[PDB]
């Protein structure tokens, strides 16, 4: 998920934005 | 913006920046 997509690869703030409440 | 490469309580310090006040759910992999 995310938290791995952005540790092992890359992620952008966009995708970060999916988690907002 | 640029992508990001963020690893444990990094990650969670960008989801605070771009959420804000909107809050967020931090849900990793077990």
């Amino acid at each position: 998920g995310i938290v791995e997509q952005c540790c092992t690869s890359i992620c952008s703030l966009y995708q970060l934005e999916n988690y907002c409440n | 913006f640029v992508n990001q490469h963020l690893c444990g309580s990094h990650l969670v310090e960008a989801l605070y920046l771009v959420c804000g006040e909107r809050g967020f759910f931090y849900t990793p992999k077990t």
